């Protein structure tokens, strides 16, 4: 979220009768996922040596 | 951005689901309910008349 | 919603600072006083019944 | 019949939004905070020197 624009001339009569000011919501943001894989195919005669 | 905030104007909402299901399905099975159950060892029965 | 408990006090909290910001931006600027009192400045009582 | 059911297909998928929010919009006010306050009754003040 964020406050209103860049401020300044903020001078009203005592009776203005409000014109329905502009208040602006909130922004959304998303992101994703992302899978890593690091694979390993070692024989068994392999994993007996020296 | 309007100053006034209306619900169409919202963005972080919480839908509220129903925090269920309803599957209306059918599970009756009037036969398999009756005709009580027997075990066996071989994939292969038979009976004498 | 998510990080907000009501979207009337949210949104006048916002205002409640932003107004603050107004303020000292106005404070510094180089705005003239509005003298509508035309040339009456110099008395207390009000200006002429016109 | 797939292996496994993957999310593109979850008809639920809770938001899993975030519970703050993230204003960065200045509020120092090194001026106003150095001045002081004092109040008044009348709309027009005046002082002599």
């Amino acid at each position: 979220d964020a406050l209103a624009s860049v401020d300044g001339n903020n001078a009203h009569v005592e009776g203005s009768r409000a014109e329905d000011g502009e208040m602006k919501p909130t922004v959304i943001k998303s992101n994703v996922t992302q899978i890593l894989r690091k694979v390993v195919r070692v024989s068994d005669t392999a994993n007996t040596t020296a | 951005n309007p100053t006034l905030f209306v619900s169409y104007d919202q963005n972080g909402k919480k839908l509220s689901f129903a925090n269920w299901i309803s599957v209306l399905s059918p599970q009756d099975t009037p036969f398999v309910s009756m005709t009580g159950k027997e075990s066996i060892n071989q994939t292969i029965f038979s009976w004498q008349t | 919603n998510y990080g907000r408990g009501r979207e009337l006090m949210y949104q006048l909290e916002k205002k409640g600072k932003e107004i603050k910001r107004d303020l000292e931006k106005i404070l510094l600027s180089g705005q003239a006083r509005t003298d509508v009192l035309a040339d009456q400045y110099l008395t207390n009582s009000a200006a002429d019944p016109a």
